[PDB]
RNA sequence: GGUUGCGGCCAUAUCUACCAGAAAGCACCGUUUCCCGUCCGAUCAACUGUAGUUAAGCUGGUAAGAGCCUGACCGAGUAGUGUAGUGGGUGACCAUACGCGAAACUCAGGUGCUGCAAUCU
RNA sequence: GCAGUCAAGCGUUCAUAGCGACAUUGCUUUUUGAUUCUUCGAUGUCGGCUCUUCCUAUCAUACCGAAGCAGAAUUCGGUAA
RNA sequence: GAGAACAGAAAUCUCCAGUAGAACAAAAGGGUAAAAGCCCCCUUGAUUUUGAUUUUCAGUGUGAAUACAAACCAUGAAAGU
RNA sequence: GCCCUGAAAAUGGAUGGCGCUCAAGCGUGUUACCUAUACUCUACCGUCAGGGUUGAUAUGAUGCCCUGACGAGUAGGCAGG
RNA sequence: AAAUAUGUAAGAAGUCCUUGUUACUUAAUUGAACGUGGACAUUUGAAUGAAGAGCUUUUAGUGGGCCAUUUUUGGUAAGCAGAACUGGCGAUGCGGGAUGAACCGAACGUAGAGUUAAGGUGCCGGAAUACACGCUCAUCAGACACCACAAAAGGUGUUAG
RNA sequence: GGAAUACUGCCAGCUGGGACUGAGGACUGCGACGUAAGUCAAGGAUGCUGGCAUAAUGGUUAUAUGCCGCCCGUCUUGAAACACGGACCAAGGAGUCUAACGUCUAUGCGAGUGUUUGGGUGUAAAACCCAUACGCGUAAUGAAAGUGAACGUAGGUUGGGG
RNA sequence: GAAAUUGUUGAAAGGGAAGGGCAUUUGAUCAGA
């Protein structure tokens, strides 16, 4: 007998491969997998990672997000890398030239980067070109502005989004919502 | 320390030597019906099974250690002899969290040669004398795994103190004997 | 048909296995109780050195 | 029936710590309290406003906010399986600086004074706290101090 | 405990400041080894002075060999020790050619006859009776008469085999 | 060093009984027109500092003083208690082992220290 | 319910032949409680009749010890189911 | 306790002692002495606004309470409350 | 201290039984010895973890391989079949 | 007025220094809080450990418990009834206590060898009818904790005081 | 006074007997011995020899022997229970489908998305094609009238992978 | 043309159930090389 300290035959819960049975992102895995283990690139063991992650967890990078990270100073002429899918955004009027490397991009985000003049490659063609993820910048969409999310972690005094099918007057705004009946929150 | 004690003697003194800095302690009780107390402390000196031991460096902080599983291990003040079989027969290395055995100086000088210890013998050094890494050894020292005692535990019942006829307590230099049976 | 009134046991054991854990304490605390008009004059402050700070870029 | 009012059980504990009954001396008052400040909470039964629940006496906290006569103290309570952030109102009469920190203060100071002269002068620091350490060897004289032999003395009754 | 050996131990009331050089008070304990020894020179001295092994220090322990192990001699033992419902202060005699022998002897006749455990006995002094008729004990005294002999009628042979062809004796 | 005003700690400062106190201060003390308050100028108010006194307050000293404070290998490593045994005992309870460790008691010492301002033989 | 210990007293005098207060130690499970462990997909609920066996804390019978046993009668006790 | 007509053991007056041995609506505990008690003077903070906090606690409600803020007030010479 | 009296219950019966008396009992001491799915070492299964290896004849990178640790289980969850 | 238990602290989110904001605060740049700038890495400031730490979502079952040591209430008491802490059983086999949910030992993948635990070694039964000092004779002897009971009072029984 | 011996401890002192194991499968390493060639007990067994060559080993099965082994299921704190169901066997026999949903995951497209009400078409309930709407989303908040999201590089600070 | 259940034949065992586990003996039977 042993007295242990932690559980055991613990699994790490991380994912070690994609859930995807996609052939084309299972040969994204094994190209980044030979790069993260024979580059000593924290970019490739990032992006190998990354590849990994389900669609919650790679929430779309648009345009604007990354002409944002553009104008941040000295990465200008950096290739921004999103291990998912970019976005097209017509809130944004000027987009700048640059290389996007990207899982996808939808019609819409490729046809502004093309036509601003950069282009749009593959993260195959992001590895060849930079093979120690060189000059790169990895942009992440936002995780927490899911609708899922407001919803978590909801009761009193927390503020969180009741889960509710019908919306307005008469649905769930009376009692415990307002001091003239009962209380509130 | 022998020409100390002979030097006092001839002059009327008597010559109180040091007291001891280094205690092997050996879990000789199991895993069941211990206290959380008592529990966390073996787990903290690295004791999670029976007949696992440890050496350990003593200060108040851990004589009141000692004293709290006092009724679940036996120690006391390990020989030279006793550090040198122990190392030299099961001694471990914990390397990326893994138990490899110490079978060659090469081992030992890539997980503490920046604290300037080079071999076995330099490991075995650090801890018999209590030096300045002595914790870094100490602890990539993995837990040493002891057999059961050869010529058994020369007690009826293991479970009072050595003082009372029993195992388990201080037995300050009879830890030699017991270790170099279980070893 | 009486049943137990109320115990304690296992209790401890229960919160240990996940664990008495420590309020995992953040710099820049939550201003939540103090003085409102301490905190009047602090954004008051804190907004005059924003746009001190702003001019002072040169 | 039960009874769990705020004030229950605390018979002994906010009574007034025999012959120091009456008024509170102005030290109390003239204490300066800032925030981030850390004090012992003891309540005086004798100001029975701005008093802290049974269960804080003799929990230590960090001042978040500063009042007329009191101030707010941040303590962290266990409930359940965790620890809460409560936030006490409490005036001063209630509340102490704590010494809790003052001897790792000193040692703060003392340490940079140690490694300023350390630097000063050659390459040794030994600036962590050890435990107390086994007692090295010394030798024992006779001289005027022969051993005394003593005996177990045998049982009788002395009533 | 066990075969019993005889130590002095030597303890000093750990010095202060004020008072260097404590008094050196010293035992003569019989123990099976020098672990159990100044674990019972701490008992006593806890019984007798206000000193605890955290507040002092073992100074020195050392076996104390009988003098003359080859030669018979008569003990007086007194010894105090705890019964079922009191406690009782006695006097034995023991003829033995060691202190540690007649000790060993009297732990085993206290066990015996007393059920008194070890735990229960406090040796207050062993001393060689120098001068016999100074022996006040008939089980001893029967002893020093001159020119003792005596037999020992129906001596039993043990065998080393189940099944004996013989219908032994005991002559002796 | 004395004294006053304001104090800090709040008896080592309190209490009991005596003795002493120079200078200044403080005080008792003298007076009732005014403001003011009383059954009562006793308290409180006001006026004089003049008529008087250290009697008292106050301060200090004294006492095998009471209390209080401090310390102790004083009692006592006692009582108690954390841990241990397939220890004792029918039990009640107890002993031992590894630790922690009182209170009463006894003895010894002590009896306000001190900040700010002003003042004084 | 049954049985002990002590022995202030009763018993003419005498604590204990026979008793025995104030106390106190027990045993038994033929009382009644207390509890709610078993049984509510069911163990047939009074008593008697009948019949066997067991216990002994013995009523009788056998043999005994004690007596405030002269005899007789009786009482206390022992081995005894 | 020592005193004063009726007046005694208890009525009112006086002094001395008096650490609270009283009183504070009520149960009990805590607290309180130039007061929190007794008496007197003035009053309506037992008001307005909406938040935070503590106890019970799920860190929900309710009750009760704490410390502020923004007003308007009461009282006092005032600090304050 | 041990032993004895005190010491009475019901089918025949229980230091577990036999039986044991300088014990095969009681107290105490010393050794040797016996044996758990526990401890040590080794193999094998699986699980978990850390790694190596897309440089070729390479069809099994969910592959092959190296290293270390671990394995109780109702209700229950999940996984691979 | 303990012991046990218990809050806090033991650093870089630290210590100190210079001076900017404000409608707060002060008699007053007085301070308060927040900032800008500057110095201080071997022990970055006790020990030991760390199959890592942190975080989130979502759901099962459960919401009759019981037992042991110790603390402890009601009760004459209970294999009774009710609390405290821990350890267990439930949910658990295995070796031991003959037997037994809970006691002792020890927790369990399939095997081999070695050694042990608790408990034992006359025979059942693996293992000394071992060694040693005493004690005991019972016309109801005694024979290992939980545990399967015995007391007061007595005995020139016998032993030692 | 000079020894010895016991006891305890140490040796990187020598050596005999017994048992279980032989995992791995080119080399690679650390060493030892040797001046060096090379050898070795140094990152896991080889060498030599015999018999048999089949029921001999082994498997299966029945039996015998030693030791162990209560009847499952269920409710329960607790079942082998003097608790319940079950004489036996076969076949049947119990978390399903639907409407609307939460989390998570996969996929398509993405500020959009959903062809299938319907129309067109067809090798005819399939497949293929499609307009206008409509649903959800892109805006919230208020009881409502109503109003409705950039001071700033869509902010400052602390941390933050890359 | 199953099982329960049954007849016959053959084999085996059988002192108050039977059945089961580990191990081997014996009998029968059999694969691999
Ligand atoms: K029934
Ligand atoms: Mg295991
Ligand atoms: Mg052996
Ligand atoms: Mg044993
Ligand atoms: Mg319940
Ligand atoms: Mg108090
Ligand atoms: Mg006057
Ligand atoms: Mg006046
Ligand atoms: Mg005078
Ligand atoms: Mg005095
Ligand atoms: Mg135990
Ligand atoms: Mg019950
Ligand atoms: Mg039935
Ligand atoms: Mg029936
Ligand atoms: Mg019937
Ligand atoms: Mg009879
Ligand atoms: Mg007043
Ligand atoms: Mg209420
Ligand atoms: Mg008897
Ligand atoms: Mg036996
Ligand atoms: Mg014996
Ligand atoms: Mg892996
Ligand atoms: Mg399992
Ligand atoms: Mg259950
Ligand atoms: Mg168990
Ligand atoms: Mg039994
Ligand atoms: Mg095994
Ligand atoms: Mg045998
Ligand atoms: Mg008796
Ligand atoms: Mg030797
Ligand atoms: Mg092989
Ligand atoms: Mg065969
Ligand atoms: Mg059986
Ligand atoms: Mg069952
Ligand atoms: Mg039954
Ligand atoms: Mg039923
Ligand atoms: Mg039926
Ligand atoms: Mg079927
Ligand atoms: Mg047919
Ligand atoms: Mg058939």
């Amino acid at each position: 007998g042993i007295d242990h300290t932690s559980k055991q035959h613990k699994r790490s819960g991380h994912r070690t491969a994609p859930k995807s049975d996609n052939v084309y992102l299972k040969l994204l895995v094994k190209l980044y997998t030979f790069l993260a283990r024979r580059t000593d690139a924290p970019f490739n063991k990032v992006v190998l990672k990354a590849l990994f992650l389900s669609k919650i967890n790679r929430p779309p990078v648009s345009v604007s997000r990354i002409a944002r990270a553009l104008k941040q100073e000295g990465a200008a002429n950096k290739t921004v890398v999103v291990v998912g899918t970019v976005t097209d955004d017509a809130r944004i009027f000027e987009f700048p030239k640059t290389t996007v490397a990207a899982l996808r991009f939808t019609a819409g985000a490729r046809a502004k980067i093309v036509k601003a003049g950069g282009e749009c490659i593959t993260l195959d063609q992001l590895a060849v070109r930079a093979p120690k993820g060189q000059n790169t910048l990895i942009l992440r969409g936002p995780r927490n502005s899911r609708e899922a999310v407001r919803h978590f972690g909801m009761g009193p005094h927390k503020g969180k989004a009741p889960r509710i099918l019908s919306t307005g007057r008469k649905f769930e705004r009376a009692r415990g919502r307002r001091r003239s009946k009962g209380f509130k929150v | 320390i022998i020409q100390a004690k002979r030097d006092a003697k001839a002059a009327g003194s008597y010559y109180v030597e040091a007291q001891h800095k280094l205690v092997f302690v050996v879990r000789i009780k199991g895993i069941n019906k211990i206290p959380p107390k008592p529990r966390k402390v073996l787990q903290l000196l690295r004791l999670t099974r029976i007949n696992s031991g440890t050496f350990v460096k003593v200060t108040k902080a851990t004589l009141e250690l000692l004293k709290l599983i006092e009724p679940y291990v036996a120690y006391g003040y390990p020989s030279y002899s006793t550090i040198r079989q122990l190392v030299y027969k099961r001694g471990f290395g914990k390397i990326n969290k893994q138990r490899v055995p110490l079978s060659d100086n090469a081992i030992i000088e890539a997980n503490l040669g920046k604290y300037g210890i080079l071999s076995i013998d330099d490991l075995i050094h650090e801890i018999i004398t209590v030096g300045p890494h002595f914790k870094q050894a100490n602890n990539f020292l993995w837990p040493f795994k002891l057999s059961n005692p050869s010529g058994g535990w020369g007690v009826p019942r293991k479970f009072k103190h050595f003082i009372q006829g029993g195992s388990f307590g201080n037995r300050e230099e009879f830890i030699n004997k017991l270790v170099k049976s279980m070893n | 048909a009486k049943s137990k009134n109320h115990t304690a046991h296992n209790q401890t054991r229960k919160a240990h296995r996940n664990g008495i854990k420590k309020p995992k304490t953040y710099k820049y605390p939550s201003l939540k109780g103090v003085d409102p008009k301490f905190r009047r004059n602090h954004k008051h402050a804190l907004h005059g050195t924003a746009k001190a700070l702003a001019a002072a870029k040169k | 029936g039960k009874s769990h009012g705020y004030r229950s059980r605390t018979r002994y504990m906010f009574q007034r710590d025999f012959r120091k009954h009456g008024a509170v001396h102005l030290s109390t008052y003239l204490k300066v309290y800032k925030v981030g400040d850390i004090v012992d909470i003891k309540a005086n039964g004798s100001i029975q406003k701005g008093m802290p629940h049974k269960f804080y006496q003799g929990k230590t906290g960090v001042v978040y906010n500063v009042t007329k006569s009191s101030v707010g103290v941040i303590i962290n309570k266990m409930v359940g399986n965790r620890y809460l952030e409560k936030r006490l109102n409490l005036r001063v009469e209630h509340i102490k600086h704590s010494k809790c920190r003052q001897e790792f203060l000193e040692r703060v100071k003392a340490n940079a004074a140690k490694r300023a002269e350390a630097k000063a002068q050659g390459v040794a620091v030994q600036l962590k706290r050890q435990p107390a350490q086994p007692r090295e060897s010394r030798i024992v004289s006779t001289e005027g101090n022969v051993p005394q032999t003593l005996a177990p003395v045998p049982y009788e009754t002395f009533i | 405990m066990a075969h019993f050996k005889e130590y002095q131990v030597i303890g000093r009331r750990l010095p202060t400041e004020s008072v260097p050089e404590p008094k050196l008070f010293r035992m003569r304990i019989f123990a099976s080894n020098e672990v159990i020894a100044k674990s019972r020179y701490w008992y006593f001295l806890q019984k007798l002075h206000k000193v605890k092994k955290a507040s002092g220090e073992i100074v020195s322990i050392n076996q104390i060999n009988e003098a003359h192990p080859t030669k018979v001699k008569n003990f007086g033992v007194w010894v105090r020790y705890d019964s079922r419902s009191g406690t009782h202060n006695m006097y034995k005699e023991i003829r033995d050619v060691s202190r540690v022998a007649a000790v060993e002897t009297l732990y085993q006749d206290m066990a015996a006859r007393h059920r008194a455990r070890f735990r229960s006995i406090h040796i207050l002094k062993v001393a060689e009776i120098e001068k016999t008729a100074d022996v006040k004990r008939q089980y001893v005294k029967q002893f020093l008469t001159k020119d003792l002999k005596f037999p020992l009628p129906h001596r039993v042979q043990k065998s080393t085999k189940t099944f004996s062809y013989k219908r032994p004796s005991t002559f002796y």
